[PDB]
């Protein structure tokens, strides 16, 4: 459950991400592919090399969805409905992978928000990403 | 894998009673029913619309046979699972793009199937031994991923 | 999310368990301790020998809690409220361990309900245990 | 090991710049804040009520230093993590009763701390090398559990 302080932390941190959200989405994916190679099995059709525009493009979509989630933090299930449908019924990514991207998003944020990434903010972001993950995997079965 | 001799024997003994084809079809079908996301690799198998359709799909049964036949052969090499599954590990990564998490899911479904099949004979110690084997196989198949 | 069909499935299987719920709860614990020895780290104060009164008593409490949840399958959060508080603030069991007991409960049910453990019921029970686990872990942070 | 030469150089280089005292304290404090259930092992450490309390606790800072120092030793024996941590593995199991899942959580928090501390120098490839180490260490510490 996201407390009022959690929501405030997330909105502040994401606020600072601002226009960089896309770049950070791509970096997080890159971190994911290198750190947890099993995640690459879901993108056999991509050029996963450093700098790949496919990863950059996908990074932007992930980041935009997260922005949408932040904007609708009190109504996540509805805001992310089409995305829940897509992951559950078409992409069918094992739920385990959501924790790996989440960790990589956190590392990316840490690396770019020295000042903002306090222990309290770190905790709120982790809860937020777990919340997003739960929603995305809500309709798997 | 860390199996004492006691354990290897408890594995071998029960396995001699298994109908590989039957158990194979059951385990694969149950994986597809219980964790529907695993269906992602099998759209060429036809109808997977319901539990009944899955359980009865001839392609599912044939695939289960193939998978459990390889598993079965691996039981003969408990001491060298990694060497035994190396080429299969590579194929699953490079060509089939199967997330190794699927191997763990199957392993757990296999244990449920044996328990269902064997009832009281599937004791806590026997389960413990099979848990080690199933973890071992999963690890062996994920070994060559990169 | 448990569908109506799921709830029917669970109530059916659990019904069959009936009066053996406590013995099944004890067996599931013994299966967990043997298969996943790291779970013993939460029971250093128990005699974990086969058939010990402590394990049998605990298995009974676990089974009672599960019965409670089946009974109030539509309102688990409220029915398991006290238990969710206990786990979150006192016991503090890492969430990973819930999946291990859930698996062992499933094996126990499988070994004892030959007639009732169909693919459909198996799926429903799995979802049910995941649901109980989620509720018990709900207040962790 | 699990690590490659490029990866060992990566690991070794960064580690030369870490103030073990400082990073240790940060890593343990963040573990206690982000995954509060981990506080069950430190009832005697005092005030752990709020992030500021956790982070400023001398006992947390002290313990963090102890842990990372032992962690540093392992960096010196990347080729024999199991041999290196055998004694501590047994200690954590037999006397402390620590669920090894806690080793995994700490590894992830440590990565977070390094990224926070080093910024842009903590590149994707460097992270990947550290993920291998942290997993290796956690496996080494869980090795003697029974
Ligand atoms: C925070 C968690 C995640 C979010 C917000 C997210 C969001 C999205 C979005 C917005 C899209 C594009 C949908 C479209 O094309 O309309 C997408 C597609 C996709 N996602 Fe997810 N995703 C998440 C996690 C994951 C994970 C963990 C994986 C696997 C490791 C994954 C694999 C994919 C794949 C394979 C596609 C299709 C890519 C393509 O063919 O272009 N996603 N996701
Ligand atoms: C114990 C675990 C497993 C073993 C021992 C195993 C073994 C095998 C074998 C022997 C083959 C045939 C290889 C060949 O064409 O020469 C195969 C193919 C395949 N396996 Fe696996 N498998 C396992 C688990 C899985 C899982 C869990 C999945 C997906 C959920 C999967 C997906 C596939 C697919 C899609 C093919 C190709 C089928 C075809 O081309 O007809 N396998 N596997
Ligand atoms: C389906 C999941 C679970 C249920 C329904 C459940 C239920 C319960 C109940 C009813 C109690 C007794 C409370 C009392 O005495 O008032 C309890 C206590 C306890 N549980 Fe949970 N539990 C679950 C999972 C777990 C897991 C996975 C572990 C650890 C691996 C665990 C560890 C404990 C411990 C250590 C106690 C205290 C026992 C004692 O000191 O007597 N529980 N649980
Ligand atoms: C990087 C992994 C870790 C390493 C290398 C490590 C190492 C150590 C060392 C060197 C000690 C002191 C031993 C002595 O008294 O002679 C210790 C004690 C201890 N560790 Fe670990 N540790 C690690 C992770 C953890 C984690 C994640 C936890 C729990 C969250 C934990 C809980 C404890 C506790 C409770 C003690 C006893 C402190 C006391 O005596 O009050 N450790 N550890």
């Amino acid at each position: 459950v996201l407390s009022p302080a959690d929501k405030t932390n997330v909105k502040a941190a994401w606020g600072k991400v601002g226009a960089h959200a896309g770049e950070y989405g791509a970096e997080a994916l890159e971190r994911m592919f290198l750190s947890f190679p099993t995640t690459k099995t879901y993108f056999p059709h991509f050029d996963l090399s450093h700098g790949s525009a496919q990863v950059k493009g996908h990074g932007k979509k992930v980041a935009d969805a997260l922005t949408n989630a932040v904007a609708h933090v009190d109504d996540m299930p509805n805001a992310l409905s089409a995305l829940s449908d897509l992951h559950a019924h078409k992409l069918r990514v094992d739920p385990v992978n959501f924790k790996l991207l989440s960790h990589c998003l956190l590392v990316t944020l840490a690396a770019h928000l020295p000042a903002e990434f306090t222990p309290a903010v770190h905790a709120s972001l982790d809860k937020f990403l777990a919340s997003v993950s739960t929603v995305l995997t809500s309709k798997y079965r | 894998a860390h199996l004492t001799p006691e354990e290897k024997s408890a594995v071998t003994a029960l396995w001699g009673k298994v109908n590989v084809d039957e158990v194979g079809g059951e385990a694969l079908g149950r994986l597809l029913v219980v964790y529907p996301w695993t269906q992602r690799f099998f759209e060429s198998f036809g109808d997977l619309s319901t539990p009944d359709a899955v359980m009865g799909n001839p392609k599912v049964k044939a695939h289960g046979k193939k998978v459990l036949g390889a598993f079965s052969d691996g039981l003969a090499h408990l001491d060298n699972l990694k060497g035994t599954f190396a080429t299969l590990s590579e194929l699953h990564c490079d060509k089939l793009h199967v997330d190794p998490e699927n191997f763990r899911l199957l392993g757990n479904v296999l244990v449920c199937v044996l328990a269902h099949h064997f009832g009281k004979e599937f004791t806590p110690p026997v389960q413990a031994a099979y848990q080690k084997v199933v973890a071992g196989v999963a690890n062996a198949l994920a070994h060559k991923y990169h």
